[PDB]
């Protein structure tokens, strides 16, 4: 593959440099067609700059925290920490965030890591072996209300059980409703007029619920979770601006009020080097 | 002698012509098309009013000044009252439909002024409150009239920073889109054709905006010495390629 | 049982790796794909797609004007705007090229740098945009900088010129990351006579500037951007 | 060779290997050629 | 392949043991030249002395510490080191330097294997698992400023976590911006009266950061790094001679003053045995 | 699932073997080789080239 | 001995995973099967007999 | 596999649409027996709602 | 492969693919053909 | 048998089998032969 052919002297009638933008087309324009090249080759394939390279790696996209304590007394476990859940959505984390954002619409199979790290702030004679129980509970699936619910039996629910300290993986094939995930949509669940407006209404996956098995020790124990997410089988579709102010919220395209100026500001002259 | 600046478009008992046009752009190099049975879900046998709907209908027309920031319309939306196309749009729960977008403005050699006329697929706008405040149905539903990027916020509205494309990109990038620009000093019309793009074989046209169409002033209006400071704008859209259904009692909209 | 033994780096979690896992819905069909237009395979096919460059930064916010380069009637001889090539940096960081190009770590290839007249078509004009490589400092009037590679434009019917930046370089990658040893060099345009303005005709003209990369461009060890961040998780 | 049954669950793609820039850079109507004058 | 060949005496005009060194090459003259000798075989490849072996093997190249403890009132978390970076370079360990610097110019790609150990030097009720992140953050990339920063999300960058007590491994291609690498450069970034000399401005390959994911535990951790190299798929250009001065500054070729004599002095005579 | 029995050694780092590992830059194209004289592939090569002796260590 | 490289996952419990796994039994012989009347395949071929909506929730 | 077929208008002494239930059994009626459909394709087997699948976890 | 003598040891069996709803939402003595009278 | 899409995590190369030492022993222009007078 050339990167350049060889193109000597020129005078013409045809003007390969001269166009109209206004048409809105980039005429692919080269280097050899405004000055006097040689040959090259290309010896570049372009492979690390594919979409499936791109959206490829694993990303954090949620961080979250459960605790092994005693529950005697908690009325509310949920709020205690006992348990807890993430409203699956990849909107929370920024850079994975931007990166999809670089596309309308998005299909991909999804592998999943969940690590899960322990930590004592107090007091604690030795560190537990902990064992974490994550489970996908979908659009109408009865939410844990206790960490030791009738819920958590998983009896069509899909969990893994593993190692604090350890890491959870696995792959969950392209769940969405449509021929592709929106990573915006200009619209609403319903024309009314107070109801939610964008992708807030399309992304309804569902969350996954975190615990842990044990009993409780003597000492608390604060587990961190951690989830990380990659895409593979690809697709990508109508390439948008890539976001330049920073967000605000979960789905919505909302910015800050009294943002700060993103394009840098010239220490000089419009002519400056 | 045939030119890229002279142009005929005709469709079902309207015609369009210009003598000073620059070629024309057809998003992503797609013309549209009806919906083929392998995309196909919904089992109704959809109806196709064909030219009672896929004609060219034209907006109110838009004053540029020298201080206009830009506008937005948004499809099917800004069509929603248009003949029997709007009429077709309340009655089914289902439609899809393509476009021609074709944006009138001329002036003299003297003048000089330059507007970006872009369509944005899921064009989904920003809240000017930030936070997780949304933007209300009515204020992304401005119809024919559309929305006037130099008109100031209101409760329950979209921000309408022209620099920000009203979603927290900036203006300089909007060319990625299927884009067009009507600089006076070459152009005066500016035609794109857009194909449905969505991530649903069809959709509710009333809930949802497929895309909008932005009319953004660049390079500032400019008149000759003791000239109106100010030029029209006109927009006419023609739905084309466009198929209605599940037909029943008819949609009532939030206001 | 087959013996075996474990290599250094088992149970690591290595976020670039590309491995099989096992799928949590077992047996689940995926919704069938459906056409969808502008489908994009690879990051270097959109940067070939011009975006304006904010070549006026001189204002005190992102304005509509940072992307008007001003023009000066009967001017002689003088420099109508300047820049390094520091494409993931300056004026570019923010443009579509420099916004993917900064998901990577080295780049090279030749940049197509593109210029449109917004004045009126009765005016006229003749500039000249150059290209300084590496090596010296950027022009300081027209006849340093006509010494390098550069584009005498004569403004008329076709409104865009278009100037490439061809690659010139000895080592073949530059970093992304704006590096001395590593400089692309500098751009800058000029008058080549001058602009010249019809009766009854006053002000200003602007000149609309675009950056794009040719399809010699190359991009490689992809990497986070500068160009994003966040203090606290968002929240719905 | 493949360890899982479903689809889902094997490792990525491998280069499209297709590119092309044209739907984005050339989407006009009436093809325009380099070197001919753009607006005729 | 023969060692030597049978050779007996010898009365001739031409006299393979008489040279001119000055013309600056190295006649290669065998012991069959100057005296009678019997057939013996090699036995021998050299294997061992094959560039891709003398550089083919794990080597540490830099050493850092990071450390689990509360940051709660830290105000500078890398001074702290609640998370530490390494400007990546092969000069600051001089063992596998010296090897490097046998050549000008060397390619190759490049498996690492880090290695992190615990210590708890004061009071502590047990050991803790913890987990280390260690994220390659190339030139350009933003750097991390707290030890819980966005940036550890790494969507983009890559990274490994493993668990401290435990190795983590990996390879990297040649990632070089030239066809080689350089091992010494007589040049300067740019033609200024002050800029840096030498491959300091050359190898400029950003740096890896390292920090310990989980909470802070009651007592404090302290972890060290190790990180090791070993070279594959190995090319190497321009022998040249070894070092012979201690080294006092990475990429430089700078020796002590008043360093000491490096070639032996005889106990004695040039005649002593 | 295969069965497998973990033999001594497993988890041990020599940093004299030679094993397969996967790469953190994935698709990462590197640099074209370009011709450069002087290549070496064995230190015996360059053994047999001759240099000074400092035999006359006495100072 | 075969080197291997344990991957992220090792060890844990999908209860959705379809392995392989040795039996508790080996060598027993299960009952042989007879007909039965009203096999069921798919939860697809259940759904298609109507049964009665209780559309007069009311009381 | 199709979905539905292509059906248009109808006018028949065939009515599909009306039937006894109290013999016990559901016949199987399709959207096309009472409406003008269009041709969609299954593009589903059915494979996660197979017995072996809905107790296999 | 399978890694076990006993065929209880095995994997899931894989989708049935016979699916015959008929012996539940047909199971009448005499044929009754969709559109005839359901009761002649 | 290589586990890795990539060439970077193969393992090492194995013997070049070159060996030339000439390029460093004798890069004179004129040859010369062992034997014959190295100034004539
Ligand atoms: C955009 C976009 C795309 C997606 C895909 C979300 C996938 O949702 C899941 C997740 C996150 C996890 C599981 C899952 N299956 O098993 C487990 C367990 F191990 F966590 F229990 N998690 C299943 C689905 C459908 O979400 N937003
Ligand atoms: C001379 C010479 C040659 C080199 C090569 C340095 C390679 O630089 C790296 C390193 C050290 C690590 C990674 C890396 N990728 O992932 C990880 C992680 F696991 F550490 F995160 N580290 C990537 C590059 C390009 O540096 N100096």
């Amino acid at each position: 593959t050339v990167a350049s052919i060889s193109s000597g002297p020129k005078h013409t009638q045809k003007v390969p440099i001269l166009t109209a933008n206004e048409t809105g087309a980039t005429m692919p324009v080269l280097p050899s067609d405004s000055i006097e090249t040689r040959t090259t080759y290309m010896h570049f394939n372009g492979s690390e700059t594919d979409v499936e390279c791109f959206l490829g790696r694993a990303a954090c996209v949620h961080v979250t925290e459960i605790q092994n304590k005693d529950a005697t007394g908690i009325d509310n476990h949920r709020e205690a920490k006992l348990f807890n859940d993430w409203k699956i959505n990849l909107s929370s984390l920024v850079q994975l965030r931007k990166k999809l954002e670089l596309f309308t619409y998005v299909r991909f199979d999804s592998e999943y890591t969940i690590l899960a790290t322990a930590s004592q702030p107090d007091s604690a004679n030795y560190s537990s072996n902990l064992v974490v129980q994550a489970m996908y509970v979908p659009p109408g699936a009865p939410n844990p209300k206790e960490w030791d619910d009738y819920t958590w039996q998983s009896a069509s629910n899909p969990s893994v059980f593993f190692k604090v300290g350890d890491t959870s993986r696995f792959s969950v094939p392209y769940v969405g409703l449509a021929s592709a995930y929106n990573c915006f949509y200009d619209g609403y669940s319903h024309d009314d007029a107070e109801t939610q407006y964008g992708i807030t209404v399309l992304n309804h996956m569902g969350s996954m619920a975190f615990r842990i098995v044990n009993e409780h020790d003597e000492h608390k124990t604060l587990v961190k979770i951690r989830v990380y997410h990659r895409a593979k089988h690809v697709e990508a579709w109508i390439p948008r601006a890539p976001r330049a102010l920073p967000y605000t919220s979960i789905g919505r395209t909302n910015y800050p009020k009294n943002t700060e100026p993103v394009i840098k500001k010239r220490k000089g002259d419009i002519k400056s080097y | 002698g045939y030119s890229d600046r002279v142009q005929q478009i005709t469709l079902g008992n309207s015609t369009i012509t210009t003598q000073e046009a620059a070629n024309a752009v057809v998003c992503y190099a797609e013309w549209p098309e009806y919906l083929p049975d392998v995309d196909a879900s919904d089992v109704n046998k959809t109806s196709k009013p064909d030219t009672s709907v896929c004609r060219f209908y034209t907006l109110d027309s838009k004053t540029w000044t020298t201080g206009s920031k830009g506008w937005c319309w948004k499809l099917p939306d800004a069509l929603k009252d248009m003949g029997v196309f709007g009429q077709n749009m309340f009655f089914h729960s289902l439609g899809r439909s393509g476009y021609t977008v074709h944006v009138q403005c001329n002036a003299t050699k003297f003048h000089s002024g330059c507007l970006l006329v872009v369509v944005i697929p899921e064009h989904q706008l920003a809240s000017h409150e930030g936070g997780n405040v949304s933007v209300k149905y009515t204020f992304t539903h401005p119809g024919e009239r559309g929305i006037d990027l130099s008109s100031a916020n209101e409760v329950g509205g979209p921000v309408k920073d022209v620099l920000y494309n009203m979603n927290g990109t900036l203006l300089g990038n909007l060319l990625i889109f299927p884009h067009q620009f009507i600089n006076l000093r070459t152009n005066n019309t500016a035609t794109i054709v857009i194909p449905y793009i969505n991530s649903v074989p069809i959709d509710s046209m009333t809930r949802h905006n497929n895309v909008s169409l932005m009319v953004i002033p660049i390079a500032p209006l400019t008149v000759p010495t003791g000239a109106t400071p100010s030029l029209p704008i006109t927009v006419t859209i023609a739905p084309m390629c466009t198929e209605f259904s599940g037909i029943r009692s008819k949609s009532i909209v939030p206001q | 049982g087959l013996p075996t033994t474990t290599l250094p780096g088992s149970g690591q979690f290595l976020t670039t790796d590309d491995r099989q896992s096992p799928s949590a819905l077992p047996n689940y069909e995926p919704t069938p794909r459906i056409h969808i237009p502008g489908k994009v395979h690879n990051l270097l096919e959109i940067i070939q797609v011009d975006t304006l460059i904010p070549m006026n930064n001189t204002h005190t916010k992102d304005e509509v004007n940072s992307y008007l380069i001003p023009l000066n009637a009967n001017r002689q001889n003088e420099q109508v705007f300047g820049t390094n090539l520091f494409i993931g940096d300056g004026v570019f960081k923010t443009t579509l090229l420099g916004e993917i190009v900064q998901y990577y770590t080295h780049w090279s290839g030749s940049l197509r740098f593109s210029l449109m007249y917004t004045g009126p078509a009765l005016s006229s004009a003749k500039l000249i945009l150059a290209y300084t490589p590496p090596g010296a400092r950027g022009p300081q009037d027209r006849r340093e900088a006509m010494l390098g590679t550069h584009v005498v434009w004569d403004i008329g019917l076709q409104s865009t010129i278009v100037m490439t930046i061809p690659w010139t370089s000895g080592v073949q990658f530059r970093y992304t990351d704006p590096d001395t040893y590593t400089s692309a060099g500098f751009l800058s345009c000029w008058y080549q006579t001058s602009l010249i303005l019809p009766p009854e005709t006053t002000g200003q003209v602007y000149l609309l500037s675009f950056i794009s990369a040719c399809p010699d461009f190359k991009l490689r060890l992809m990497k986070d951007t500068q160009t994003i961040s966040q203090t606290v998780a968002l929240t719905e | 060779i493949n360890y899982y049954k479903d689809a889902a669950s094997t490792s990525s793609a491998g280069q499209s290997l297709s590119m092309d820039p044209s739907k984005f850079t050339e989407p006009v109507k009436d093809l325009m050629l380099k070197g001919a004058p753009a607006l005729n």
